[PDB]
């Protein structure tokens, strides 16, 4: 029981990877049949990155209605979040499909799309406002309104129009360009400082539909993004902050969605993470502010 | 196809 004290137990024994790998064995293992039929193995951008058929969004089309996602719903925690890859050339379309029909507000990526000299994710997005897109297979256009860059991350604003039904979205799309593949990022302070970003923009209200959050599997960035936003919700509505356990708020996450956190080092951070955001949840405001000037942004 | 780990 108690994070903070079960974080300096591990820390100073040295046993990080030995308590990462306890998460990995008792992982829950569901079926991913759609995922591997032989249709969809184009959809996939990884074969060994699948999702559940439990868990994983349809699509409204009654050619295919596949597509590299899954609805994580934490029931306790009252939020829902959507976990999908990062899109290929060919599900750009599917990807936006999906966003419409789920009513989701918020975007949040966790990569850049070329990473280590190697393609990761497809550019989905227009990176001038003159040159809109236009996914010809859903009937979706798509156009970039504005975008407010930092230091360290990237906030646009989209606008996202279905051409059959004439209507028209404002989608926010929160892009953290400093964290590598299978790492962390610079600091607790940079990570949260993003964080309450996407909290303030009214994203992750329950008025809207699920938020989407990719990387280029879906599945380690992602899930720490995710653990960490949910383990600060339970201490804010359980009234006893010290009983939430974070490990089994992961084996909770990972009963939707395949290896929700891929390093030993990822994990670390989760517990860091929330340790530090505990302190604004509590009733400290001056901490948001102090994560600003240490995220240096400017 | 490919393998992320």
């Amino acid at each position: 029981m108690e994070m903070e004290k079960e974080f300096e137990q591990i820390d100073k024994s040295g046993s990080w990877a030995a308590i990462y790998q306890d998460i990995r064995h008792e992982a829950s293992d569901f079926p991913c049949r759609v995922a591997k039929l032989p249709k969809n193995k184009n959809r996939n951008r990884y074969r060994d990155v699948s999702p559940f058929d439990h868990s994983r969004i349809k699509l409204h089309q009654e050619d295919n209605d596949y597509i590299n996602a899954s609805l994580i719903k934490m029931e306790e925690a009252q939020r829902s979040y959507i976990l999908t890859q990062g899109p290929l050339p060919n599900t750009c379309g599917h990807f936006w499909e999906m966003v419409w029909e789920q009513k989701s507000r918020g975007v949040v990526m966790l990569n850049r799309v070329m990473e280590k000299g190697s393609l990761k994710c497809a550019q989905y997005w227009p990176q001038k406002e003159e040159k809109e897109m236009i996914f010809e297979d859903t009937n979706l256009k798509l156009t970039l309104i504005s975008e407010d860059i930092k230091s360290y991350y990237t906030v646009r604003q989209l606008e996202l129009e279905n051409l059959t039904t004439q209507e028209t979205r404002e989608i926010l799309h929160f892009h953290y360009t400093t964290w590598p593949d299978f790492g962390v990022p610079e600091s607790p302070a940079s990570f949260l400082n993003f964080l309450f970003k996407v909290r303030e923009s009214g994203s992750l209200s329950p008025e809207h539909g699920p938020v989407v959050v990719h990387a280029s599997a879906g599945i380690g960035r992602s899930g720490t993004f995710c653990l960490a936003d949910t383990c600060l919700l339970l201490m804010d509505k359980r009234k006893d902050p010290s009983s939430v356990d974070i490990k089994k708020v992961l084996l909770e996450m990972r009963k939707f969605r395949m290896g929700l956190i891929q390093t030993a080092d990822q994990l670390r951070f989760s517990y860091l993470a929330v340790i530090e955001g505990a302190k604004f949840i509590m009733g400290d405001s001056s901490v948001q502010d102090q994560w600003k000037e240490l995220s240096h942004e400017d | 196809t490919d393998y992320y780990r």
